[PDB]
């Protein structure tokens, strides 16, 4: 139900630069015309963002960023919200997120993917541990990540990761980086989504 | 060391 629900909200994203596809990733719609996407996505050089086959330019949407408290100072989550101005509504699924690491080391985790690279797909692994600040292979760093044992690949960024709190299935947040047996998703707070929705 | 899993060309 939920997994079938989130797959429905997952759209393929392509970055276009001079008629060529320069970047591929995913997008997870949470409500209205708002989607959760990798923030490091906009760090790339593009002139058009393809969302579900629809080409758009920067004046077509707004990107709000989430800031998370990590040891006093606040940092920028790799989970960015892309709110389109005009667009086909998606199924509001915010009520399926939560406000804390409501998981437990070793619980069923499922990543939902849908991009131009491997089409629609599901990857399943084990919940590992929560991470305050993870340092990437390119020397960069990301806040509020959740670690897990799962076979992930480039392009899976932006896909929703869901666990099993009790007999409940809840969306943890979006996939950002993966390396060597362990995938990492950028955790998104349920509260954070609600205010953002009231905000828009 | 995990790498950002966006697909770059």
């Amino acid at each position: 139900d939920l997994q079938k629900m989130v797959m429905g909200n997952t759209k393929p994203v392509e970055l276009i630069l001079d008629g060529k596809t320069v970047a591929i990733c995913c997008a997870t719609g949470v409500f209205g015309t708002a989607y959760l996407v990798p923030r490091h996505l906009f760090a790339e050089k593009y002139d058009k963002i393809m969302l579900d086959g629809r080409a758009m330019t920067d004046s077509d949407y707004r990107v709000f960023e989430f800031e998370i408290k990590v040891k006093g100072q606040d940092m920028l989550s790799d989970a960015a919200l892309m709110v389109l101005h005009r667009g086909n509504k998606v199924r509001d699924i915010t009520k399926h997120f939560r406000d804390t690491a409501r998981m437990k080391k070793g619980t069923p985790v499922v990543g939902v993917v849908n991009n131009a690279d491997v089409g629609r797909l599901i990857f399943s692994g084990e919940a590992l541990t929560y991470k305050d600040i993870v340092v990437l292979m390119d020397g960069d760093t990301m806040p509020g990540l959740f670690a897990y044992k799962a076979a992930t690949r480039a392009g899976y960024a932006g896909g929703a990761v869901l666990a099993k709190d009790g007999a409940d299935t809840f969306i943890v947040g979006t996939h950002s980086a993966g390396g060597n047996g362990v995938g990492y998703c950028s955790c998104v707070s349920r509260s954070m989504l609600q205010k953002m929705k009231a905000h828009v | 060391a995990p790498a950002k899993e966006l697909l770059n060309f």
